[PDB]
Parts: structure tokens; sequence; C-alpha cells
């Protein structure tokens, strides 16, 4: 079980720490997160009391070093930093943990909610979708275009999602236009899998960031990528069926995690009424069906 | 954008354009089984290819061989129509391509632009207009080249004959949206009306009447009568 320290809480403010919150007051004492489970990438963010304009927030995964927020009255932001002096680290945490001034990541025994969210999301590929070499984290906000969303406008601050298009040559074989626009099997397995990705788990992975992006920062372009990867695969005829399998658990824990009050600006009523009434895997996504239909009948 | 009513001088710019009409491509006659189950047997359709500037007409016909074995035909037509548009672009010289299609049905938009991805430099363009152009087929001319043919064709005309010479291209699409607006109304009727007299003939290498300035302003007047009629006869009014 890792820790995240900070230095300070100079500003009211909101953390998160995965889907849990809580609010911190204008210096109150508070010196950060603890107990927080290894094995699984995580997300620390932040709105500010003033200004919920701008939730932003930081991924990281603690095996990959010793991390802490530190907030910057320049900037304007809690930033999050990596100490390099391990024993300085752990003095530091120890001290802290010895006045109980950490709050303890407050997870439930029986509860798999943020590995079901996280299953194939790995730092290594978050990393290359948000490039800051020089950093082992990665920063995120609300306000970040994606590399489509700048072709239709700072490239270092973009978010690098692999572009999906149905209407390009890249998804359309010259002389099967119909076929390949009715059936995107081809641009699916062919073009994103065996090209792309790889394999369906990376694919997976950047489905799982992008809601994930979506849902914390309420960002966009990360909502954007998350349909348009759902809707490739429903869209396709021909789909392995581990992964149409893995699709609909991997749908059904983002549906129940979402915040009710949200889906109206999250969820695309075109993509879920196509892909779980019209698409060609209509049948294939029993477990999001049915929570989507009692959890959000308006929507369909 | 969409084509409209405040955007149709466009039409007569000097910017290549052309309208495709899918209406007449994929045709059928519907008629009971011996064992009283109802089907349908194709018959010969064509694309309608106009530039409303110059009045040249592509007319690719549609030969019923075309969907024997195929399944889900009216989808399978409007991609086949975007198919045909596509090789028919490729086919032109560069500086007779045009720079914007205007699709006369919005389902066309995605099957066209999906064919015509190579060209990303072509406008596909939908229409709020109402045009006439599934009336095409009421000029003998037209339908009896589609009727007869054995196999895919390709017809070339001039929808305006030789209009031009004496009119614009706005008048001559005016005028020849008001001939077909009163075949699709009533066909029989206007007909009556436009070879009324028989003096007056249908050149060989025309598909209108020899009509002088005179009868044409007249002629477009009983192209009105017929069509606010009909709109009565059809409301009563
Ligand atoms: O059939 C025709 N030409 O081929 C006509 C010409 C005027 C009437 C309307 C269309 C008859």
């Amino acid at each position: 079980m890792n820790t995240v320290p900070f230095t300070s809480a100079p500003i009211e403010v909101t953390i998160g720490i995965d889907q849990y919150s809580f609010n911190v007051k204008e210096n109150q004492p508070f010196h950060g997160i603890k107990d927080i489970p290894i094995g699984h990438v995580h997300v620390i963010h932040f709105q500010h009391a003033d200004n919920s304009s701008m939730r932003y927030g930081y991924w990281f995964d603690c095996r990959m070093g010793n991390f802490y927020i530190q907030y910057d009255p320049k900037d304007g932001l809690y930033k999050m930093m990596e100490e390099r002096d391990g024993a300085k680290f752990e003095n530091i945490v120890h001290n802290f943990k010895e006045r109980q001034m950490m709050v303890s990541y407050p997870k439930i025994d029986e509860d798999d909610t943020w590995y079901n969210l996280t299953e194939f999301v790995q730092m290594d590929k978050i990393r290359k979708i948000v490039r800051k070499d020089e950093n082992q984290f990665s920063y995120v906000d609300s306000s970040m275009t994606t590399v489509q969303e700048n072709e239709l406008s700072d490239p270092a601050h973009s978010l690098n999602y692999t572009v999906i298009n149905f209407k390009s040559r890249e998804a359309i074989r010259p002389g099967h236009e119909m076929e390949d626009f009715l059936d995107k099997s081809y641009y699916l397995n062919t073009v994103m899998l065996q090209g792309i990705f790889k394999n369906s788990s990376n694919y997976f992975g950047e489905l799982q960031f992008a809601f994930l992006n979506a849902m914390f920062f309420g960002n966009y372009g990360s909502s954007l990528q998350w349909h348009a990867m759902i809707e490739l695969i429903c869209s396709s005829a021909t789909v392995p069926k581990h992964m149409l399998d893995k699709l609909d658990e991997i749908l059904y824990y983002q549906i129940k995690t979402l915040p009710e009050q949200y889906s109206d600006i999250l969820l695309n009523e075109r993509v879920w009424n196509i892909c779980l009434y019209s698409s060609f895997q209509k049948n294939s996504l029993h477990n999001t069906e049915k929570i989507m239909e009692n959890k959000y009948p308006e929507l369909l | 954008g969409a084509m409209n009513s405040s955007n149709y001088a466009e039409l007569f710019n000097n910017d290549i354009k052309l309208f495709v009409d899918d209406t007449n491509v994929y045709r059928v006659t519907v008629h009971k089984t011996f064992e009283g189950n109802v089907a349908t047997k194709a018959i010969n359709g064509c694309i309608f290819t106009l530039n409303p500037k110059t009045g040249h007409l592509f007319l690719k016909i549609i030969h019923t061989s075309v969907w024997a074995g195929q399944k889900r035909l009216s989808q399978l037509a409007k991609w086949k129509t975007a198919e045909e548009v596509s090789a028919l672009v490729r086919s032109l010289p560069k500086e007779e391509q045009p720079k914007q299609i205007i699709v006369t049905r919005k389902a066309m938009l995605d099957p066209l632009e999906v064919h015509m991805l190579d060209f990303p430099n072509i406008a596909i363009r939908p229409t709020e207009l109402r045009l006439p152009f599934s009336a095409a087929m009421s000029i003998d001319k037209l339908s009896d080249v589609v009727m007869k043919a054995t196999e895919p064709q390709m017809v070339l005309f001039n929808i305006y004959d030789d209009w031009l010479d004496r009119i614009s291209s706005y008048t001559a699409f005016s005028r020849l949206t008001l001939l077909l607006r009163a075949l699709k109304t009533n066909e029989e009727s206007a007909k009556m009306i436009l070879l009324s007299d028989p003096t007056i003939t249908i050149k060989s290498y025309h598909l209108w009447p020899s009509f002088t300035d005179e009868q044409w302003i007249t002629i477009e007047s009983q192209m009105r009568d017929l069509i606010l009629t009909e709109y009565g006869r059809k409301y009563n009014v």
C-alpha cells in the first residue's frame, strides 16, 4: 500500500482519488492520501472551491516512483511532483502518518469497481496519449483537446488518442465502399486491432482511459473517443467472441459508475440506441443493455 | 450547406456542378404470385445526373441484371448510384469535373461521400428543394432508351434542346422544372396541351416541341394553370 503526501492545502478544494472525493478547507491541515492499492493506475484530481471551471488531475502508478502534491501559488494549481530522494520521502510520509494527517484510500473489500474500470489501462499507454516524457505521471484537464479535434490548437497539450473516422480512406477499402461502411469489421480487425493497437487489450485500455477522462474531467474530446471506439465494435459484424464478452463487462461498470446527474451530457443517444438496438452486436451486450434500461430508460 | 430557395442563383454561376437524382434507379412492378403472395419484378432504371448551367444530362441506364442475386435492393441502389456517379467524375477531364454534387435525396449523402473520398475538394450537398426530376421518364426519348437497354449504358442528352441560344440558364432551368412538375402532377393533361398544336414538332435531335418564344412564355402559363388546378383538385380549393 502506497502514499501520495501533500505539502499543504492552501486553497479550498475538492480532491478526488479514483472514484472517491473529499472536501478540504482553506489551510486545513491535510497531508495526503495513504493505503493506495498497488497494482492499478490511479488518478488524483482537483476542483477548486472558487473556480469550478477546470477540473484537472494526474494519472500515476506508485510502482513507478514516489509522487507528492504541492500547491503552486504562481500557476494556481496543485501540482504532482516526483521525489527522487527515497529516504527523504519515507521520512516525510512516516511523520505525516504518525501525526495522522492523511486520509486513507477508502476501499471496501468486496469492491472491484476500480479494477473493473482500469483492467486494461497501463501507465505506459497513458504516457503515449499524454506526451510529457520528463514526468512519470500524466496531467489531464477538462479543456484539453484531442489530435482529431485539432484537425477540424497547441499540440504539446493534446490528447493523442487513436484517430477513428468512419468516412475516411483508412476505414474504407477502394472497391469495398458499401461493404466496409455498413460492416466495419475490416477497419476494426485489420486496420485498428492488427495494425494499430496490436491486440484487444490495448484497444480496451484506450477505451477505458477515454471514458475515465470524460467522467472525471468532463473532457468532451475524450467522450467522443469512448463513443467512437464503442461504435466501431458494435458496427462490426465479425468480432472475436471474447472481445464482445469483455466489452459488455467494461461498459456495464462504466454505466454503473457514471453519476446519474451527468448522463445527459456524457451519453450520446444515437450511439447507444444504435449499439443496443440496431447494430450487429445488438444482442451481445446483455449486462450493459439491462443496466442502461433500468438506469437511463429516458435516453432510450 | 443545403441548397434552397435563398441560394438558387448559385446553380447558374460558373462553378461546375451536377444534380444527381436516384429516384428512378431501382424500379419495380408489384404483383401477385400463383400462391397469392406478393412479389416484385424489377424493370430498367436510370441515374439522372444533370448540369443545370449547360443542360448536359448524363443518363446512366441501370439494367435489371445488376440486381440479380442481390439483397436489400433499395439500399444497394443508393450505393450503385454513388459508384456510377464516382466513375462518371473519374472519367471526366479534370477541368470538367464538378466542384459540387447536389443530391436530390438526403439518403444519397453518405453513399456518395464514401465513394468520393478520393475527391476531397468536391462538395456533396443536399437540397431543401422538392425537385421534380423523377418525372424524367415521362419524356418518351429518355423512357424509350431506358426500357430498350439490354446492357448497362450511358446516354448523353441536352435537356434544354437549343433553348440557351435564346434564354439564360436560370430561365431554362425554370422552364424545365415547370415542364417536369406539370408532367409529375398530371402527366396526361400536360402532354395534351404541350402537343395540342400538331404543327409544332419535336425535332429528331430534340426532346421538346419547336416552340417560338411566344408559345414558350404561354405554355409556361399553361404549365402554371395545370399545377394550381391539380393542387385544387387535390385539396379542393
Ligand atoms: O415525350 C416527349 N418527348 O420525348 C414530350 C415532349 C413534350 C411532351 C412532354 C415530353 C411530350
